[PDB]
RNA sequence: GAUGGGGAAGCUCCGUUUCAAAGGCCUGAUUUUAUGCAGGCCACCAUCGAAAGGGAAUCCGGUUAAGAUUCCGGAACCUGGAUAUGGAUUCUUCACGGUAACGUAACUGAAUGUGGAGACGUCGGCGCGAGCCCUGGGAGGAGUUAUCUUUUCUUCUUAACA
RNA sequence: CUUGUGACGGCCCGUGAAAAUCCACAGGAAGGAAUAGUUUUCAUGCCAGGUCGUACUGAUAACCGCAGCAGGUCUCCAAGG
RNA sequence: UCUAAGGGUCGGGUACGAUCAACUUAGAACUGGUACGGACAAGGGGAAUCUGACUGUCUAAUUAAAACAUAGCAUUGCGAUGGUCAGAAAGUGAUGUUGACGCAAU
């Protein structure tokens, strides 16, 4: 059956964020008049968050736990989905079709994406996908 | 270059430190 | 380097780097036949020259007399 | 057809000058 | 019909001492030496060349900007595109591939 | 038109050298000039770069050969009983 | 071709990284302060050898009895060092846009590692560019003209750099 | 026509230098903002660039052949029929 | 003095016409004191014998050859503590950045 669903996780496999994790959140089968292919709309991460040691004591770990997301329209051709998945309920209705073209709500969703990205961080949750993918 | 540019670098970050030290 | 708008030139006439002006006018012909006068402005910095081309002879006074007192305005 | 142009031209050069100066 | 002479003290034809004739504002013929051309940089990996990064001499990349000698990707102005990609894939299907060797290497020996 | 009765690739060669040499030597330039299958990608690229080395122009591989085939016979039932040791030291 | 070494009675010979304890590099720390002591990094291992190999960066006009890419006038560029202002970026600290190839005025990155350029034969045909050659109209000057010749010759140019 | 260059093709039991030098990437050490900074691979602005050579011939007279010797001596440009 | 063939660029609802520019070949009349690659430029050819296969090389200043070299063929030595060769000696060298499809000697 079909697995390109709305939660799974995928690497980027071209663009500026190349080798980076996303999360789907809102997959686009039969395209739109504005993209004219199988398309999704992805939640990344664009700076990984840092090793953290024994030895930090809690200013560089706040230094060290920052992640900068990123929310990007890509084809399914410049994707690689994988096995793992990721729960989206905090983001799937702020991050959409219509809040692109728009700097000001890119922005705005890319904060909520980012304060839910480092809750889940650090939560013991999604060590694969907050990890760096080393290539 | 890259090594006396940075040599260079750090020499202006240093002397702009040292002047707004006072 | 050329200057394609007349704020960007008036900037430059501003800086201390530049006390000197040079000025000439070329005639040229329109695509109708009709000679017209064209004026060129220069203006050298310590590190760059600086040109502008207008092409109206009403609008080339009115920048001669809009600039700066401590810029001098030489004819060639 | 050079009408708008002057207009603009004009705003521009009164921009620049600033020999009027307040004082207080 | 003007004939032209070398303007330095190199009378050989070498790699070094190329030059083109150009006409003056004086109205004459002149040589004018020409530097050596640039080779375009090349892919690590595939040896083609890399699209987007300017071609000049190996000093004269000192004097340019940051956006003429890279791209916007990780490896941007040292591995090609098709490159990356390949390299992206290779890394996430064989850590896959480790991760099944490994679990079913641990299970095999756990059983027996 | 079929230009040459025999000699072939040889009759740049003239009429010197000799005719059992220069028979010798267009056996062996056929099979160094000829293209070849690639193992890899599957296509008729696969041609001579220097005596020993053979570079495919379609995927870029590059196999190492006899010097004007490539792959002579001695290497062909070296790799077979290679594999069939391999076979047997499990056995 | 020295050194460490090893031969040779010796003048000297071998060898050039060798059976060597073979050195310097940046951050700084200290602000009795000089530069030791805090550190940490690195192991090539002298030097000579091309006015045709490699290589940072300059062109035009004019000028002398005799010099010029060197002088004069104008217009540039590179390297080394100082440095301030504007612009950019940041409260999501270290930019955004494009599905992508990638784009922009910018848009931290030490140690260490990797890659590219430097950096490359000869011949053949084909494509493109520059200069020259040929040629038309027009604006000037000169020549021939018993006859003929809207004719013969000549000027009509645009550098580096952006 | 001369020359530069591009994409190719032929040839080899011949496959046709090295180093200085410059740039990028990977990495994440360290430094960092909010009443403020951080950046001088963006623009503009400031100062300096030492030493030696530099004329002329380069050849039926400037070099070598006892010489102002029909000899020898490397190379660039190349109009019309 | 002619003829013929060999092209480009524009033009067609949802066969051709216009314009422009090349030197290449073939053919036909006519003509002349039968001349015409009109100067320049520019292979003599054939039948055989001896000898060396060929291209190449040498006695600068009396010999360019049939001499030397050559590919081809064959022999010999040598598995590194080695073969061949160097050095007065050496903790020294060449082949050797080499390894029998190699190096060395004929
Ligand atoms: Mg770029
Ligand atoms: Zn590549
Ligand atoms: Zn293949």
């Amino acid at each position: 059956a079909k697995f390109l669903k709305a939660g799974k996780v995928a690497v980027v496999v071209r663009g500026r964020y190349a080798g980076k994790k996303v999360v789907i959140v809102k997959p686009h089968d039969e395209g739109s008049k504005s993209h004219p292919f199988g398309h999704a709309l992805v939640a990344g991460i664009e700076r990984y968050p840092l090793k953290v040691t024994k030895k930090h004591g809690a200013k560089k770990v706040a230094k060290r736990t920052k992640i900068k997301p990123f929310i990007k329209v890509v084809n399914y051709n410049h994707l690689l989905p994988t096995r793992y998945t990721l729960d989206v309920e905090a983001f799937k209705s702020v991050v959409s079709t219509e809040t692109f073209e728009q700097p000001s709500q890119r922005e705005e969703a890319k904060k909520v994406v980012k304060k839910a990205f480092e809750e889940r961080h650090q939560a013991g949750k999604n060590q694969w996908f907050f990890s760096k993918l080393r290539f | 270059m890259r090594a006396k540019w940075r040599k260079k670098r750090t020499r202006r970050l240093k002397r702009k430190r040292r002047k707004v030290r006072a | 380097r050329e200057i394609t708008d007349i704020k960007q030139f008036l900037e430059l006439t501003r800086r201390a780097d530049v006390k000197t002006a040079t000025v000439k006018i070329n005639k040229k012909l329109n695509k109708a036949g009709k000679p017209f006068r064209q004026t060129k402005f220069k203006v050298r910095g310590s590190s760059s020259l600086y040109t502008l081309v207008i092409n109206d002879a009403g609008k080339a006074k009115k920048l001669i007399q809009s600039l700066p007192p401590t810029l001098k305005v030489n004819r060639l | 057809d050079d009408d708008d142009d002057d207009e603009e031209f004009d705003k521009i050069i009164q921009q620049f000058k600033k020999t009027d100066i307040l004082k207080y | 019909a003007q004939r032209v002479t070398f303007r330095r003290r190199n009378p050989y034809n070498t790699r070094s001492n190329k030059i083109k004739v150009v006409k003056t504002p004086g109205g004459i013929l002149r040589a004018q030496h020409v530097k050596k051309l640039a080779t375009r940089p090349k892919c690590g990996d595939c040896g083609s060349a890399l699209q987007g990064i300017s071609t000049l001499r190996p000093r004269q990349y000192a004097t340019v900007s940051k956006t003429h000698k890279t791209v916007s990707r990780a490896y941007g102005g040292s591995r090609c595109a098709n490159c990356v990609k390949e390299r992206i894939i290779r890394a996430f299907l064989i850590e896959e591939q480790k991760i099944v060797k490994k679990v079913v290497k641990e299970q095999t020996e756990a059983a027996k | 038109a079929k230009r040459t009765k025999k000699v072939g690739i040889t009759g740049k060669y003239g009429v010197r050298y000799g005719s059992s040499l220069r028979r010798q030597v267009k056996k062996l330039e056929i099979q160094q000039h000829a293209r070849y299958d690639c193992s890899f990608c599957g296509k008729k690229t696969v041609k001579r770069g220097a005596a020993g080395i053979w570079t495919c122009s379609c995927c870029k591989k590059t196999v190492a050969g006899g010097a004007y085939t490539v792959s002579t016979a001695a290497a062909a039932t070296v790799r077979s009983t290679i594999r069939r040791l391999r076979e047997m030291v499990e056995a």
